[PDB]
């Protein structure tokens, strides 16, 4: 989709980028964890 | 060894997007999105070097 063109610059617009982390539509992560923890030491 | 350094001579005015190219020490992006109606002519972006008459 860079080689046709999709300006790769001005797709990410601050909310875009949120749901790129909080999609569970795909391979399984351990960000899970990982912000439990830091949730945790800071609180 | 993709270091041709290759010249494009081309006008001013014939080429697409003069708008675009508007700015002084300035980096400005181009696609190369081409218009098939369109009576300005697309670039050829992997040319190294520009001169615009």
């Amino acid at each position: 989709l860079i080689e046709n063109g999709v300006s790769m610059h001005r797709f990410l617009t601050i909310s875009r980028l949120e749901e790129l982390y909080n999609t569970r539509h795909g391979p399984s992560n351990t960000l899970y964890h990982l912000v439990r923890d830091v949730k945790k030491r800071e609180y | 060894r993709g270091k041709i350094c290759t010249i494009g001579i081309a006008p001013w005015g014939i080429v697409e997007n003069q708008e675009d190219l508007i700015g002084r020490d300035v980096v400005r992006p181009y696609q190369t999105m081409s218009n098939p109606m369109s009576k300005l002519t697309v670039l050829n972006s992997m040319h190294s070097h520009f001169i615009l008459a």
